[PDB]
């Protein structure tokens, strides 16, 4: 089955207050797994997963100095920005990164991912080809000059082809228990009173993973005209996701109106009428 | 550029009085990262609050998750305070076991 | 696995 493993990094600036704000975790598909925090009392790669807590000192080490070392690449990355930009100093900024692989079935690397953002703005970033580079503008077009010469598309890539797929395959024998589970979703409707010739109905999906899900109503089958609310799938706290999708129908009428959930651990989709 | 937080207030479990649960506040799609959260008990501010690691999603805005354990009782009210740079003023969120 | 040392400056 298709899986991915992603990291997701923020530096935030912070003048007057210190070196910049460090931030990285690590994810398999919809389970975190590692973290690093500068703020910690000790900074290094710590484990946020049950199934991680059983790899060896030299996993961590590595991990932590590999994180350190791209750390201080952030701190001159955010002074060569604000350069760039000819922004004021003394601000805070912030520079993001995200890589990592997504493979398919067949164990092979469907896209490879190498880029960058500053201050909430895509920078730069690896094409899927993971040989060329697309720069957000003149800026990251220096950059953009300067990777290319020195050829960080192919160092990118052996990580990426190699020691990245390599190592989800690990994380997901780690974590088999886990990580390869499809809980299915446990739907109901509720039924909310509005005004006196409206009513509110929501329908419900709960406890689920992946957080991956399809959520809608229709009405007599065919799609809605009217205003349908659908909330940002959310984290119950406990590994699994919640979402609901909510329509205001005339009083009289709640009969036309179904609700219908489709998920990976459904082996067939809900069809959900109040 | 900024983005607003979307805020969501809710329990892990399904509410029910007596039982213990978990008080949740997402907070999600903002920029930049700097976010205050607070949970509060009757207008209080509850104490050994925790937060999940700071994420971002495929358009690099923000999300993270506050939560603390909890009994829901008949009477007592719950509700998630967020102040953040694109809030002219704290808003808050009061906790609706219906949404 | 995090990504190795960088090489390059942006």
């Amino acid at each position: 089955g298709p899986h991915s493993l992603r990291y997701f990094v923020t530096a935030v600036s912070r003048p007057g207050l210190g070196e910049p704000r460090f931030i990285a975790v690590g994810y398999v598909d919809d389970t975190q797994f590692v973290r690093f925090d500068s703020d910690a009392d000790n900074p290094r790669f710590e484990p946020r997963a049950p199934w991680m807590e059983q790899e060896g000192p030299e996993y961590w080490e590595e991990q932590t100095q590999r994180a350190k070392s791209d750390e201080q690449w952030f701190r001159v990355s955010l002074r060569t920005a604000q350069r760039y930009y000819n922004q004021s100093k003394g601000g805070s900024h912030t520079f993001q990164r995200m890589f990592g692989c997504d493979v398919g079935s067949d164990w092979r690397l469907l896209r490879g991912y190498h880029q960058f953002a500053y201050d909430g703005r895509d920078y730069i970033a690896l094409n899927e080809d993971l040989k060329t580079w697309t720069a957000a503008d003149t800026a990251a077009l220096i950059t953009r000059r300067k990777w290319e010469q020195a050829g960080d598309a192919e160092y990118y890539r052996a990580y990426l082809e190699g020691e990245c797929v390599e190592w989800l395959r690990r994380y997901l024998e780690l974590g088999n228990e886990t990580l390869l589970r499809t809980d299915s979703p446990k739907a109901h409707v509720t039924y909310h009173p509005r005004s006196q010739v409206d009513v509110t109905l929501r329908c419900w999906a709960l406890g689920f993973y992946p957080a991956d899900i399809t959520l809608t109503w229709q009405l007599n089958g065919e799609d809605l005209t009217q205003d349908m609310e659908l909330v940002e799938t959310r984290p119950a706290g406990d590994g699994t996701f919640q979402k609901w999708a909510a329509v205001v129908v005339p009083l009289g009428k709640e009969q036309n109106y179904t609700c219908h959930v489709h998920h990976k651990g459904l082996p067939e989709p809900l069809t959900l009428r109040w | 550029i900024q983005r607003t937080p979307k805020i969501q207030v809710y329990s892990r479990h399904p509410a029910e009085n007596g039982k213990s649960n978990f008080l949740n506040c997402y907070v999600s799609g903002f920029h930049p990262s700097d976010i205050e959260v607070d949970l509060l008990k009757n207008g209080e501010r509850i104490e050994k609050v925790e937060h999940s690691d700071l994420s971002f999603s495929k358009d690099w805005s923000f999300y993270l998750l506050y939560y603390t354990e909890f009994t829901p009782t008949e009477k007592d009210e719950y509700a998630c305070r967020v102040n953040h740079v694109t809030l002219s003023q704290p808003k808050i969120v009061k906790w609706d076991r219906d949404m | 696995f995090y990504a190795p040392e960088p090489i390059t400056s942006l």
